[PDB]
């Protein structure tokens, strides 16, 4: 076969803030 | 020589100022570059987790194929 | 003092020139860094869309498992 | 004018030194930026391969659905 | 269950040009 | 339907060293 699916929502959530952050900083350049 | 070595001073002032901000923009563009490398890993990890869950559907679908074909044979036998 | 403050001028010339290109390479390496951050999002978005379509196959495969087992039970009953 | 154009020399020395390392850090942060762009492709390629294998499970699951429903109809006919 | 599949070809296509571009620029560095 | 699965282990393996390397360099910054 929570195993891989709950690990992904995690990665993607976590991979959403960073992408949200990286762009912020990129602007403040 | 008087206001001559004055023009020098001016260029040097502006210069140190230019070398100032660049030493700051490289600061900014270094935490970003940093964060860019930590997200690449998350995405990578996500891609691995996904494949793990994908290697499983393919598995489940492979046994289904068997489950169904055995039912179909049986019904052709009577 | 004569050609002395001349050597100074030379270093400053070369310098301003060096600080020139660096102010351009940082330009180039800033739209790139920029584009690198917009693709990271696409890839991320792709990864989300994919998972959405993956959370569905797993679903479809789960009902199949049921569909098939009910057929199998039935045939064991007669 | 004596130790006056001396202070100039000092600033210029330190300066050339500052412009030295920056020309090196930009070296480091350029192979990295480089490697960051080659991995983005790998990840992208991985994402394509995955989708290819995903477009197939969905296919296999679609025929299963058919395989199973035909078996189910049949058994309802007798 | 065009829904998610046509959205992906889109993302990947779109995610192909950028990767194609980013490298160009990286060279012109 | 080794086809796509053996191509992925490849990409991910290959996509592991680079991520392992990129971080090294990032530190030596």
């Amino acid at each position: 076969x929570n195993n891989y699916t709950s690990l992904i929502h995690s990665l993607i959530e976590e991979s959403q803030n960073q992408q949200e952050k990286n762009e912020q900083e990129l602007l403040e350049l | 020589i008087e206001d001559k070595i004055e023009e020098i001073l001016s260029k040097i002032y502006h210069i140190e100022n230019e070398i100032a901000r660049i030493k700051k923009l490289i600061g900014e563009a270094r935490q970003l570059l940093s964060g860019i490398v930590q997200q690449q890993n998350n995405l990578l990890r996500a891609i691995e987790a996904q494949q793990h869950l994908l290697q499983l559907t393919v598995w489940g679908i492979k046994q289904l194929q068997a489950r169904i074909l055995a039912v179909e044979r049986y019904l052709k036998d009577q």
